[PDB]
């Protein structure tokens, strides 16, 4: 196995961008990156743990996952969102509803929900953490997926077990065996997909990140047609997300092994790839951009750079006391 | 469905698909222990090893060439040391050009 930095792609389209990243890094005399192909973040986590890959960008839900045994991976570099002059290392998980109705955060029982995917931050860990006191959940031998399936009348939760929990997959738009899939094959997957599940009239509430509604809808008059649910059981316009979110959580991060993780090499690659292929840096290639019809390949599209994670910080410390306690509490 | 063959046939892509095949093989070789696939595995693993050693060398040389060109680009200061650099840059480049051809060839094996 080569001594350079090997990146983990969770899908064919991701691999293609990653191939391009390699071609471009080599053309401009910078640090090399190659690509390893897997089908899910879990598989990428296992790959890095087992010394078949070195690096992948995970959502908070999977950073937590990758911190456990036998993996023990740590965040090495965080995504930086926002704008060059006002940069953010956190994001708000919100609940997005259609303007017109009058149901509040405490009146969600028997309504239809959209989620980014199972065990993700804004789409599962925050909403389900928030709603748990309504779910009437008993614990093992009952999985939490059952109580949620009783709670909402129907939902899309990509990656949910379709066998035992068909009611969490009902709402999904995937064709055949790609229904409820944890990938782009499912049109309602991730931030962008979950909002589409609401837009099409298929759902009633979308559990996503604060910036999604601004990314997908360019016209202000269209955005005036949507609202957020505040946890004080009030509705507010979408641009009032600071006063109306469900959690503030740290951004997605690249993870690597706790020991022999190639940490220096990864950061050297990311710093150097950012200066050469970050925001407005090059017409030839974009590290933080995806072709049409693809979303957030390798890194968040609206990401503007990276921020190094200080040495003595593991996954638990990265996610912060509040969210880290909350996940454990949810399980 | 659809695809462009030149993209799928470049060495970067062939190596990546090969290591995926190795992964799938030893995964379906776990699913079983809970034998002729082992011989198939052993070959792909051997073939993958040869393709990795070459790529690592291509990585190695690019860095070596990069440092040398910078050493050289500092040209004000003797002249024979300079030529010594020029010679070495050229040599490594001819080596790079052979190792990449060694790869394009090995990648159908
Ligand atoms: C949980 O209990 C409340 C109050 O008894 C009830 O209104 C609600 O229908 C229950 N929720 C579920 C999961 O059925
Ligand atoms: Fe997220
Ligand atoms: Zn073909």
């Amino acid at each position: 196995r080569r001594r350079s930095v090997q990146w983990c792609a969770v899908s064919q389209p991701e691999a293609t961008k990653c191939f391009q990243w390699q071609r471009n890094m080599r053309r401009v005399r910078g640090p090399p990156v190659s690509c390893i192909k897997r089908d899910s973040p879990i598989q990428c986590i296992q790959a890095i743990a087992e010394n078949r890959a070195d690096a992948v960008t995970l959502d908070g839900g999977f950073i937590y996952e990758a911190g456990l045994a036998p993996y023990k991976l740590r965040p090495v570099a965080a995504e930086v969102y926002g704008t060059e002059r006002q940069p953010r290392t956190h994001y708000y998980a919100v609940a997005v509803v259609k303007k017109g109705g009058s149901f509040q955060l405490n009146e969600l029982q028997g309504l239809k929900s959209c989620h980014t995917g199972l065990r993700r931050t804004a789409g599962w860990n925050v909403p389900i953490g928030t709603l748990r006191p309504f779910l009437n959940w008993t614990g093992p031998p009952e999985p939490i997926e059952a109580a949620v399936a009783r709670f909402f009348s129907a939902s899309c939760v990509p990656g949910a077990d379709k066998g035992q929990f068909p009611n969490l997959c009902r709402l999904c738009a995937g064709t055949g065996e790609n229904k409820c899939a944890f990938s782009s094959q499912e049109p309602y997957f991730s931030y962008s997909g979950a909002f589409k599940c609401l837009r099409d009239g298929a759902g009633d509430v979308a559990f996503i990140r604060e910036s999604t509604v601004f990314e997908d809808l360019s016209d202000e008059a269209e955005r005036d047609e949507y609202e957020l649910l505040c946890p004080d059981n009030t509705r507010k316009p979408v641009d009032k997300f600071k006063d109306c979110h469900l959690a503030r959580v740290p951004s997605h991060a690249v993870v690597a092994r706790s020991v022999n993780g190639k940490e220096d090499a990864i950061w050297n690659l990311l710093r150097q790839a950012q200066e050469k292929f970050g925001k407005d840096k090059s017409p030839k290639f974009q590290l933080f951009g995806s072709p049409s019809g693809q979303k957030d390949l390798l890194f968040k599209d609206s990401a503007i750079g990276f921020s190094r994670v200080p040495p003595r910080i593991d996954s638990g410390l990265y996610l912060g006391s509040g969210y880290f306690t909350a996940i454990q509490n949810l399980r | 469905g659809s695809h462009m063959d030149a993209e799928e046939v470049a060495p970067q892509a062939k190596i990546a698909e090969l290591e995926n095949q190795v992964h799938r093989l030893e995964q379906e070789l776990k699913e079983i222990d809970e034998a002729p696939l082992q011989s198939k595995l052993d070959a792909k693993k051997a073939k993958l090893s040869k393709l990795e050693e070459l790529s690592d060398k291509i990585d190695e040389l690019d860095a070596e060439i990069a440092k040398l060109e910078d050493q050289l680009k500092a040209a004000e200061e003797e002249d024979y040391f300079k030529e010594g650099l020029e010679k070495t840059i050229a040599a490594k480049k001819a080596e790079l050009e052979k190792t990449e051809a060694d790869l394009k060839k090995a990648v159908n094996e």
